[PDB]
DNA sequence: TACAAAATTCCATGACA
DNA sequence: ATTGTCATGGAATTTTGTA
DNA sequence: TACAAAATTCCATGACA
DNA sequence: ATTGTCATGGAATTTTGTA
């Protein structure tokens, strides 16, 4: 309909003049600098754009090519970038270009017992009947308790923790959403006692890093200490706690025991500059350093990082996904950006999940 | 001399028999000399190796300079002194029939005896299960002198149960 | 001995005078800004270094803080990283802090068949009882091949090689070092026929690159066509052989097939650009199109990468290291430098291997 | 008209029966029309199926825009027209008992006939292994016109194992 | 001898277990 | 002997159709 | 108002499956 | 609701002992 007019050779909006609109087989053709293309109507480009796409699945360059060969019209490629759009097979398959923004640097907790870190390491080769090891880092302090356990179960965490919550009491314990802490008997042993549970984005170990990190020391440690011997870990344990409670990090200046102590115990060389303070005039000292402490600032964002905006189309990664299944669930909406990291999403279907931004991306067009 | 500090001296005693709870028969006490703290440890004998196993635990915590104790036959065992000097630490015994400690010490180690028959009648047989509420109980408790908790003086900060 | 004269107040090279170096406990001590500390006997210092580093197996800055507590003496780094350099647990588990150097973008093959890179993917899910897919890309065009089969074994590579040199004989065959590839059969199967067979460092699949990046495609695409059904690949293959074999590359400019064959075959959207001209002008286009293709520079090195220097101490990732044990093989010496990402080592030991970089660690100290 | 290209018609025939080797007895002779490109699949029958598997392995590389064939039974039929129609080939058929090619591929096709009966005698159930050299052999032997190989015309390039 | 916008080229990001 | 690669889609750049 | 070298601080790199 | 962390050992910087 709107290409009799053109061979006519009046003007239409978006078909530059000077280029010779002729006929040929009853299809309109246009000659170009880059050839002789046919020209379709509107009602058939469509069709044509997908036909072309779906030989490959190919993105926006790729597939506007092999169109190119055969046909030209205006602008496109905007019709390309609109079939890509709505292509539910390459939206839940092609992975990310777009990276995630700078990460963030929580604030170290105020005062030890303010925030307990907890995540099992395991199994490992079985030592006395034992597999797992429930590790225990104090935010503030880096102070770390360790516990031998046959699973990494709700049962074995609360039988631990009962140890060590002899000594004091938590405000928050922060961990990771495996099912030892997720589990309503776990949430009923906090609430008994007063302790918020905290948990991390599902599958992201950063939230619990320093946890995380701590267990890298612990590992290393048993390593060294078992070049050359059989893996019998469990009697090591002990001696591998007090090393690391007792080692200076070199950006601090402190050991862990001396930022929860402010004063060493009888270990080998043992600190004495405190030696002459009364234990008070000692205590203000290390309330005032545990202040003043190295606090790490968020690092510059990448050239190109993408950050999440109340109402973005945005997709979360397939947990465990099956050999040869799409790497990402369909679209889901944000509802709330929690932090410039952290999300509230709409998903499938439709649940309120927080999520973080390194497992989603900004779905594409 | 140098003011005295926590881990400078940790003083240890059995209570017990006890009825039975989780097939546990006594209690050793240990008692930061400094600043009142105190931990218990279950155990199900009077013997040096309860001791020890239970001090082990301890002492992947923090090592106290001395040890001092009553001369019961756990503690002057050669097996025990072979571990403290293992680990560096002075073993100190009271005279016998004699026993003293600091004056802090007695006062403190005279609450727990207290508050274990207290929540020992009618709770008899469950008492192993209690002993973490016994022991936050006995630290976050305010000593007339210095108006601060064995917690306070140990972390140098308030606790999130205080009493 | 050396320290009698000190207190006499005479002065040793390396005692800075203006300290008064005294005398308690039958100790010689000095008093410094930092408090008083004590200096031992050279005779006691290496022992004393030892036995503060071995409380963690701390590196330089961590260990002399703890030194640092109770001793002093001259250049106490200096012996606190001797230490460290004949420590034999930590220099086979600590991890590195040097990066490669920057990768290198190996010349594209000149003509087609000049070099095949192949490559096994899966196990897949069992399709009309295969489970395995042979791929083999032309190093030149990055024309692919696809062959099913049963096991990643000789027996199926050389069935599946048969059938694809009747079209023609390549130079070289790039492979993995995969029992496959690395059998005698396979070497006798290719010396019958003038094929040079050449091998991957050990434990680097950036050297099977090419066939890499196409693996990525291969599953990418198959499982975009098995959206929403069951995994039937077996028949999929062929389409996506002649998908992706016909796909522009959007740097090219071109598909492999074109690159292959200098003109399209009978598929949709067939470019027809050459139709004017006889095969032999077409032909001579294509070898033009050729030579002239984008060529990838090598990156930038990073701010603290490291090179190989013959003679230089080196270590070799362990393979596939167990449970709590040392993720580095003891230190072994470069040989030959072959190129700056490559070498040949005197491993354990001591036999001649080539290596990658990045499966090496430069002994600290 | 426009010259003539490689992938514009494929002549296709059947050999056989020949002696079993590897319970095969048939060969599917495909030619390239312009480069003179030769395809050989081993058969179990001069069947449309036969044909369809065969050809399937064929297109998965190029497809022709003409397939040119006898009349055989295997080609006329109306599966084999469908599997053309899907893949966009048009079929050409020489109308029987005057069965016209190209003057080169003539020329080929015999070529191939005497490759067969050669390399056939004394190693008769053994010619399924051969195939492969077979096929590089005719694809890299000198057209007299025009002075290159048909691996020369369809790669526009040399081979790694000349004749 | 200069403009807005389309068309092209650039290129970091991530995946080949 | 041996060696990283390249589709993708926003952004940055270049070219285009019209003065 | 200054030098060489030791001592300290910086900081990219990698590992917590 | 929730959020990356920090030991390590060369290099870059600052301080030190002596003029
Ligand atoms: C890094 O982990 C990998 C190990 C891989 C592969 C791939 C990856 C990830 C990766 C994949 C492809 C390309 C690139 Cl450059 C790349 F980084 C293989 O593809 C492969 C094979 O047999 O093909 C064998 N391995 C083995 C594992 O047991 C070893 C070589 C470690
Ligand atoms: C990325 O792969 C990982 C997955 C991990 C963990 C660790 C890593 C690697 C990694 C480890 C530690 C810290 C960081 Cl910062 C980090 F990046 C855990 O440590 C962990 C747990 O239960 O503790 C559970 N996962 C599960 C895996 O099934 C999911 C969270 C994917
Ligand atoms: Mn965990
Ligand atoms: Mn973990
Ligand atoms: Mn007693
Ligand atoms: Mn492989
Ligand atoms: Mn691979
Ligand atoms: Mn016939
Ligand atoms: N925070
Ligand atoms: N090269
Ligand atoms: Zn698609
Ligand atoms: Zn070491």
């Amino acid at each position: 309909a709107e290409l009799d007019q053109l061979l006519q050779g009046h003007y239409i909006k978006g078909y530059p003049k000077q280029y010779t609109y002729f006929l040929e087989d009853g299809k309109v053709k246009v000659s170009r600098p880059e050839g002789v293309k046919i020209i379709p109507p509107q009602s058939d480009r469509q069709k044509i754009v997908l036909q072309a796409h779906n030989l490959a699945h190919t993105g926006r360059e790729a597939t506007l090519l092999k169109i190119a060969n055969l046909y030209w019209w205006p602008n496109m490629r905007k019709d390309v970038v609109k079939q890509l759009g709505r292509c539910q097979q390459c939206l839940i398959t092609n992975a990310s270009n777009k990276a995630s923004g700078p990460i963030l640097r929580p604030d170290r907790p105020q005062k030890p017992f303010d925030k307990f870190f907890i995540d099992y390491i395991g199994p490992l080769p079985p030592s006395q009947g034992y597999l797992y090891v429930l590790v225990v880092v104090d935010g503030m302090t880096g102070f770390t308790w360790l516990y031998p356990t046959k699973a990494p179960s709700t049962s074995a965490t609360v039988k631990s923790l009962n140890v060590l919550t002899s000594i004091a009491i938590p405000k928050v314990i922060h961990s990771d959403q495996g099912a030892a802490f997720t589990s309503s008997t776990f949430a009923e042993w906090a609430k008994e006692r007063g302790i918020h549970l905290e948990f991390s984005t599902p599958y992201h170990p950063q939230s619990s890093g320093k946890v995380e990190r701590k267990n890298s020391d612990i590992k290393r440690l048993l390593t060294k200490l078992l070049v050359g011997r059989p893996t019998k870990w469990y009697d090591l344990l002990p001696v591998v706690q007090l090393a690391l409670n007792n080692t200076y990090s070199p950006v601090l200046k402190y050991t862990p025991h001396q930022l929860l102590f402010g004063i060493d115990s009888n270990t080998p060389f043992a600190n004495q500059d405190t030696l002459d303070l009364t234990r008070e005039e000692e205590l203000s000292l290390l309330q005032e350093i545990r202040t003043s402490l190295y606090h790490p600032s968020t690092p510059p964002a990448s050239s190109r990082s993408w950050s999440p905006v109340v109402g973005q189309l945005v997709q979360e990664r397939v947990a465990r996904p099956a050999s040869l299944r799409p790497r990402w669930h369909k679209p889901s909406t944000v509802l709330k950006v929690l932090n410039p990291r952290t999300v509230v999403i709409l998903d499938h279907l439709g649940n309120n999940r927080t999520v973080s931004i390194d497992n989603l991306k900004p779905t594409s067009h | 001399d140098r003011p005295q500090k926590p881990f400078d001296k940790f003083f240890i005693d059995y209570i017990g028999p006890l009825p039975p709870s989780q097939g546990y028969l006594y209690v050793l006490v240990v008692v930061d000399g400094m600043t009142g703290f105190t931990w218990l440890y279950p155990t199900k004998a009077p013997s040096t190796s309860a001791t020890v196993k239970s001090l082990n635990v301890l002492t992947s915590i923090a090592i106290p300079k001395v040890i001092h104790s009553d001369q019961g036959a756990a503690f002057t065992s050669s097996t025990f002194a072979e571990w403290a000097k293992e680990r560096g630490i002075h073993l100190e015994f009271s005279t016998p029939y004699h026993p003293q400690s600091s004056g802090k010490v007695e006062r403190k180690n005279s609450d727990i005896k207290r508050l274990l028959t207290k929540l020992l009648v009618g709770r008899p047989t469950k008492w192993y299960d209690l002993l973490p509420v016994v022991q936050l109980a006995l630290n976050n408790t305010y000593s007339p002198v210095l108006k601060y908790t064995p917690h306070q003086l140990l972390f140098g900060i308030d606790s999130n149960t205080p009493f």
